[PDB]
C-alpha cells in the first residue's frame, strides 16, 4: 500500500489515540473529585 | 623491540634503509597486487618480470631551496629510462604496475620547513596557456626530470603549487594520498600505491597513472647562516609490473 | 542505535590520545571523549543523506538546446538553421553537476534522463502548437542527419523518443563504458603524439543526441527549446578527490584563467574573529 | 480496463524522485566492474580526512602563505589566532570539510582541529589551543580563553596534536551558511609560555592547520554550493 | 461504545461534586448526572473529527507569487521584473492556517506541499501558453538566483519541479527542525545584543522557494501566479494556547493595533437575554 | 501495459483529500523527538479546560 | 477508483520500449510453422562465418 | 515491484552500506590510536 | 503480468538462446578441427 | 559465466589448427589460444544485444 520510502511521502495515517485532558484539566498534586472539599 | 621510526625496505636486488620515518602509507588501505582471472580482459599471457624491473630506482636529485615552489613527477613515465623497467614500457602494449615511492631528504635539527608528498591519479593538468589550450606530450613526458614549479615556461602547465596544476587547491589535496616530510622529525616520505584504473591493464606510454608531487609547504631555512640548500632525492619501484602484448620497441 | 559519545571521566594518564604525528598521514579517529569530560548520548543518525547514491542521485540539468520549426532555407544546412541541433553528450557543459562529479576519479552508474520541451513563438503567430519533438541517440560511428527530415531520422537502429512540447520524456540508459568505470579525469593522450590533445576529451566518446522538430513547417516561426536533466543512478565512485576551487573555461579541461582570483578570501589579521 | 484517478501531482517533473523507467538499451551487457581501490559508499568518510586551513588569510597573504601559522619569539600569552567558527564560511569556506558541508543546510556533531608544529627540533614552545562556545565574544585575552574548552600543547617530539570540538549546543542542528541563531562560537589560540629558539636564533617558525570532522559528525540536507558559478 | 450518560436518580448526600474551588486551576471533570437525574445514553461518537492530525491535516493556501514571461529589461533585475520571483517560507502569511498553527506552541509535522498556476494575459496576445513553472527549493546558504536564467536553476542539488501551467504539483517535505519541534513563538532573541530582532523571525529559517516561467520570451506577456498549499502530515503538538484575538499586523510578530478593536461585542445589559 | 481508465476527478485538487506523494528530499534523518511536556492529540482535551466568560460585555 | 500518479516519460514514444498492446486481430490463427532450414538466434552466429577481405582495394 | 527487466530501468535502491573510513583515514601501515607515539 | 488474450499483444518475451554456429560455419559433413589436415 | 580463454603455453606438436583448408566451406572453430599463448579469462558477456529479437525489435 505504501508506494515510497521516505517516511513523509506516506499518508497521514491513520491511528488514533484515546484521550487524556488530566495533563489540562487536572494537572493539580494529588486531588480528586470525591465530591469532597477541594481546599480540605 | 622495534621503532616505528626505523624501517627497512627490500625490493628486488635493492634496499632502503631508514632511521627517520613515518610509518608508510598504503594508499587506499590496499597493496599492489597481480590482475586476477576475473578482472582480465586480455587474452595474452602476460609477462612478470620481476625482480628485473621491480627495484628501486632513483631519479636525479633536485635542491630545496627557499623560494622553490616543488616538484612534479609522472608514473610511470619518469621511469621510461630506468634500464629494464623502461625499455619493457615500449615493447609492451600495455600493462600495470602499483608503485613504492620514497621521497628522502636530510637535515639537522637546526632546520626547520616541510614537504608535502602527494601521490595524485589521473592529475589531468592545466595549461599555462589556459583558454581551450591542451599540454603537449613533450610538457607531460619529461622522464626523469620531471616539472619543476619553480621553472617557467610559457607553454607547460600551470605552476603556482596553490593550485596543483588543476585549479583545485592544495589544501585539500590532503584526500589523497599523502605523507609530509617534517624536517622536524621525519626525514623521509613512504607512499604504497596500487594500480588504479578504469582499465585491467593500460599503455605504458600515451598514459600516466599517478603523479607524484612534492611541495615545500612550509619553506626550508635554518637558524642560523645562509639559505640552506637540500637535495631532494625520490626513489621509484614498480612493485608488482605485468606486462602484454609485446611488439616492435615502441618510437615517439 | 548507536552513540555518539561515550560517557567518560577525568583522566590523568601516559595513553595521549590527543598527541599524534600527521607526518604519517593518517587522520587517526579521535572523539570528544578524548579532549573533554563527557555524557553519553545517540547519534539519531544514520547517513542516509550523505551517501553516494543520494548525493550523485538528484537529476540535473546538462544541457539546452534549441531548434525551431522554419521554412527551410536553401543557402543554409539544418544545423546553421536550427532545424536540427545534435548535442556530443558531456555531463561536464553545466558545472554545478560537473563538481559533483570530479569529486570523485572514477564514477559508475546507469544514466537516467528526462527531457523537457518548451515552446515560444516571439513572432506574430496567430496560434500556438503543441509540437512534436524527436529525440535520437547517435552513437560514435553512427550516421550524422545532415537534413531535419534526412533518411537517418528512420532510427531503424539507434534509440529514440517522441514526445511533445508541454511533455517529457524518460528513459533509462545503462553504463556504457567501455572500460569499467567513467573517467572524470585523464591524465594523457589519445596515443603517442606531441600534437594530439590532452585530458579526458580522449574518452569522452558517449556519442550524440539529435533533436528535432517532427511537424512540417507552420505558417510561423516556433523556437523550441529543449532542456535534458540527467540522474544517476546505481553510483558506485572510487578515489575521491578534492573538488575544484577555481572557475571552470572550457569542457573536459582543468584550464584556468591565467590570473585566477584566489577562492580565499582575506580579513585584516590572523587574530580577527 | 480497471479504473482509476489522477491525483495533483500527475505528469510534473521532480527532480529529486525516484521511479522506474523503460530502458533506451534494451539487452545491453555492462563491461564487467574490476576492483578499483578507493571506493566511496558516503561523503562522510571524506569528511573525516584532515585537510588544511587556511587560517593565514590575511590581506596581502600570499600563494601558500596562508597555510602558514606564524609562531615567534619572546610572545606569551599573547594571541597567534583566532577566527569565528563557521562551517560553509569564514576561514575553513575553502577546505574539503568546508565544501563538503557547502552541500548541506544542516550539520551537527564535533570537529576536530590539529596542529603540526613545523620549526627547528632545537625549538620547544607551548600553546593553548581554545574553544568558546556560543553566547560570547572574543576571547580577547588568555584569561578568557583559557576558560573555554582548552588544551595545553607541549610542543616537543610529537608535532601534532588534536583539539576534538565538542557538540557545545542546545541545538540538535547548526545551519552550515552564517547564522547568529546557530553560531557555533570561536576558536584561538595563545601563547601558554613562549617560542623558545636556540640562542642567538631570531625566525618565524610556522605551524599548520587541519581539520576534520569526527566520528559522530552529521550533515542533515543537501543544497546547492555558492562556491560556483556558470556564465 | 460508551456512555455519554450513566442513569442516575435523585440525590441526598454528603458527596457535593457541584462544589470545588477552581482556585486550584484544576477543572475536574463533572457529568450532567451529578447536577440533574439523567437516562443512560451513548455517545455515538469518536472524536475522529477532533484529532489534531485532522484538525490541522487540512490544504490551505500558504502563499501566492507572480512570474510573468517577459522580454528581460537591461535596466532592471529580474526580481524587480518578475521573470523570477523567491518566496521565503513562512505559513504565517495567510492568517487562517496561522491561527491554526499558533494555537500550539511547538508543532511537529511533515509538509505537503501543492503547488497550482494558473496563467493569464491582459495584453493583446493572439494566442494562450500552457507556460512550464519550475520551481526550486533553496535552502539557508544555498545560491539565490539573480537572473530569470542563471546558473542556479541547475539544480544540481536543489530540489526542484517542473509543471505546466493549469497542472499542479505535489510533494512532501519531512520535518526540517533543526530542533525536535517546530516553534510557533520565540520569546527570546538571536543573540545577547539590545538590537537584536525579537521573536520567531529569529529561528525561521526554512529557506525560500524561488519560482521561475521556464519558457522562453514569446510575443506578449504572461502573467502567472502560483499559489501555494500546504498541508500538515503526521502532526503533532505541544502546549496548547489561547488562540489570537486580535488582527495580525506583520509576520512573526505577535504586535498588533495600538488601539484595537475590542473582540468581544457587546449589550446593553448583563441581563440581556 | 495495463488498460486503465480514467474517472471524473481526476487531477482535481481536493483540499481535504489524503495521497502519497513523492518526498522532495529522499533519505532525509529528521531531528530525534524529545519529550516535550504538554501533548495534545484532541481538540477535545482542550475544550474541556475552564476558560473565562466575558459576560458582563456591557 | 484507485488514485494513480502520472510520472514524467507518459504518454512518450521511445522505440527501443517493449509494452503490451491490443491485438488488431482478436483470435487470429497464425499459419503453422514448418521446420525451416537455417534458422539464426545471434548474429554472432553469423558474425563467425568467414568472408573475404577486399584487401586489394587499390 | 519491478516493471522492466533491464537493470538499468530499476529504481535507484536502496542498500545502505556502513562506513569504512579508515580507506581514507588509516591507510598506514601497521598503526592504531593507542594513545602510543605516532612515532615510535 | 499479460493482459492480452491474442499471443500477438504479449511482450517480445524473453527466452534466450544457446548459439548454434555449427550450421553456418561446420556444414562440412564428418569433420572435426583435430589439428588434422582438412582434405586428409 | 563462460571462459573467453584458457590459459595455452607454448606448444611444440604434431597437430596444427592453425593450417585448414578454406576449400571445405568449413569456418572450423580456433581460438587464441590456437596461435598464442593466453591467460585465462572470461567473457563477462551473454550476447543478449546481439539476439535476433533485439536486432530486429
Amino acid at each position: 500500500i505504501n508506494y515510497y520510502k521516505d517516511a513523509a511521502s506516506s499518508s497521514s495515517a491513520g491511528q488514533s489515540f484515546s484521550m487524556d485532558p488530566s495533563k489540562f484539566t487536572e494537572p493539580v498534586k494529588d486531588i480528586m473529585l470525591k465530591g469532597a472539599p477541594a481546599l480540605n | 623491540g622495534y621503532s616505528d621510526r626505523v624501517e627497512q625496505i627490500t625490493l628486488g636486488n635493492s634496499t632502503i634503509t631508514t632511521q627517520e620515518a613515518a610509518n608508510s602509507i598504503v594508499a587506499y588501505g590496499e597493496w599492489p597486487s597481480f590482475l586476477s582471472d576475473v578482472d582480465a580482459s586480455d587474452v595474452n599471457k602476460t609477462t612478470k618480470p620481476d625482480t628485473s624491473a621491480c627495484r628501486f630506482y632513483t631519479l636525479d636529485s633536485k635542491m630545496w631551496t627557499q623560494g622553490s615552489k616543488g616538484w612534479c613527477w609522472k608514473l610511470p613515465d619518469a621511469l621510461k629510462d630506468m634500464g629494464i623497467f623502461g625499455q619493457n614500457m615500449f615493447f609492451h602494449s600495455q600493462g600495470r604496475t602499483g608503485y613504492t615511492i620514497h621521497v628522502q631528504c636530510n637535515a639537522t635539527k637546526f632546520h626547520s620547513g616541510c614537504l608535502l608528498v602527494v601521490v595524485i591519479p589521473e592529475h589531468q593538468l592545466a595549461s599555462a596557456e589556459g583558454g581551450n589550450v591542451s599540454v603537449l606530450y613533450d610538457k607531460t613526458h619529461p622522464g626523469e626530470k620531471g616539472i619543476d614549479l619553480s621553472e617557467a615556461d610559457s607553454t607547460g602547465p600551470m605552476k603556482d603549487p596553490l593550485y596543483m596544476m588543476d585549479g583545485t587547491l592544495i589544501g585539500n589535496s590532503l584526500i589523497f594520498p599523502h605523507q609530509f616530510i617534517n624536517l622536524r622529525t621525519n626525514n623521509t616520505a613512504t607512499i604504497v600505491v596500487p594500480y588504479i584504473n578504469s582499465v585491467p591493464m593500460d599503455s605504458m606510454t600515451r598514459h600516466n597513472n599517478l603523479s607524484l608531487m612534492v611541495i615545500p609547504i612550509v619553506d626550508i631555512t635554518a637558524t642560523s647562516g645562509t639559505t640552506p640548500s637540500i637535495p631532494v632525492t625520490i626513489t621509484i619501484a614498480p612493485m608488482f609490473l605485468e606486462l602484454s602484448g609485446i611488439r616492435s620497441k615502441a618510437v615517439i | 542505535q548507536t552513540l555518539a559519545s561515550i560517557k567518560s571521566d577525568s583522566k590523568h594518564t601516559q595513553k595521549v590520545p590527543s598527541l599524534t604525528a600527521n607526518e604519517t598521514g593518517a587522520t587517526l579517529p579521535t572523539t570528544p571523549s578524548d579532549s573533554v569530560e563527557t555524557r553519553t548520548t545517540l547519534m539519531h543518525y544514520t547517513g542516509s543523506e550523505t551517501t553516494l547514491e543520494n548525493f550523485l542521485g538528484r537529476a540535473a540539468c546538462v544541457h539546452v538546446v534549441e531548434i525551431v520549426n522554419k521554412r527551410p532555407t536553401d543557402t543554409e544546412e539544418h544545423r546553421m538553421q536550427l532545424l536540427f541541433n545534435n548535442w556530443k553528450i558531456n555531463l561536464s557543459s553545466l558545472v554545478q553537476l560537473r563538481r559533483k562529479l570530479e569529486m570523485f576519479t572514477y564514477v559508475r552508474f546507469d544514466s537516467e534522463y528526462t527531457i523537457i520541451a518548451t515552446s515560444s513563438q516571439p513572432n506574430e503567430a496567430k496560434f500556438s502548437s503543441n509540437l512534436t519533438i524527436q529525440a535520437m541517440f547517435i552513437p560514435p560511428g553512427a550516421p550524422n542527419p545532415k537534413k531535419w527530415d534526412d533518411y537517418t531520422w528512420q532510427s531503424a537502429t539507434n534509440p529514440s523518443v517522441f514526445f511533445n512540447v508541454g511533455k517529457s520524456a524518460r528513459f533509462s540508459v545503462p553504463y556504457l563504458g567501455i572500460a569499467s568505470a567513467y573517467n572524470c579525469f585523464y591524465d594523457g593522450y589519445s596515443h603517442d603524439n606531441s600534437t594530439t590533445p590532452y585530458g579526458i576529451n580522449v574518452l569522452n566518446h558517449m556519442g550524440s543526441m539529435a533533436f528535432r522538430v517532427v511537424n512540417e513547417h507552420d505558417n510561423h516561426t516556433t523556437h523550441v527549446k529543449v532542456r535534458v536533466y540527467h540522474r544517476a543512478k546505481h553510483i558506485r565512485a572510487w578515489v575521491p578527490r578534492a573538488p575544484r576551487a577555481l572557475e571552470y573555461l572550457h569542457i573536459g579541461r582543468t584550464n584556468y584563467k591565467q590570473s585566477p582570483q584566489n577562492p580565499i578570501k582575506t580579513r585584516k589579521t590572523i587574530s580577527t574573529y | 480496463g480497471l479504473p482509476t484517478v489522477l491525483t495533483p501531482g500527475s505528469e510534473q517533473f521532480l527532480t529529486t524522485d525516484d521511479r522506474q523507467s523503460p530502458s533506451a538499451m534494451p539487452n545491453y551487457e555492462p563491461t564487467p566492474l574490476i576492483h578499483i581501490p578507493g571506493e566511496v559508499k558516503n561523503l562522510l568518510e571524506i569528511a573525516q580526512v584532515d585537510t588544511l586551513i587556511p587560517l593565514n588569510n590575511t590581506t596581502n597573504t600570499t600563494g601558500l602563505g596562508m597555510y602558514r601559522i606564524p609562531l615567534v619569539q619572546n610572545m606569551q600569552g599573547e594571541q597567534v589566532f583566532g577566527f569565528r567558527l563557521y562551517l560553509g564560511d569564514g576561514v575553513l569556506k575553502t577546505t574539503l570539510l568546508g565544501e563538503l558541508c557547502q552541500y548541506f543546510t544542516h550539520w551537527a556533531g564535533s570537529l576536530r582541529l590539529s596542529f603540526m608544529y613545523t620549526g627547528p627540533a632545537l625549538s620547544s614552545a607551548k600553546l593553548l589551543i581554545a574553544y568558546t562556545p556560543p553566547g560570547a565574544q572574543g576571547p580577547t585575552k588568555r584569561k578568557e580563553a583559557m576558560l573555554g574548552t582548552h588544551v595545553v600543547w607541549d610542543i616537543g617530539l610529537q608535532s601534532t596534536v588534536v583539539l576534538n570540538i565538542p557538540w557545545t549546543s542546545g541545538v540538535q542542528y547548526r545551519y552550515t551558511d552564517p547564522d547568529t541563531y546557530t553560531s557555533a562560537g570561536f576558536v584561538s589560540c595563545w601563547y601558554q609560555t613562549s617560542l623558545v629558539l636556540p640562542p642567538q636564533t631570531q625566525q618565524t617558525v610556522y605551524m599548520l592547520g587541519f581539520i576534520s570532522a569526527c566520528p559522530d559528525f552529521k550533515l542533515r540536507l543537501m543544497k546547492d554550493t555558492q562556491s560556483i558559478h556558470q556564465e
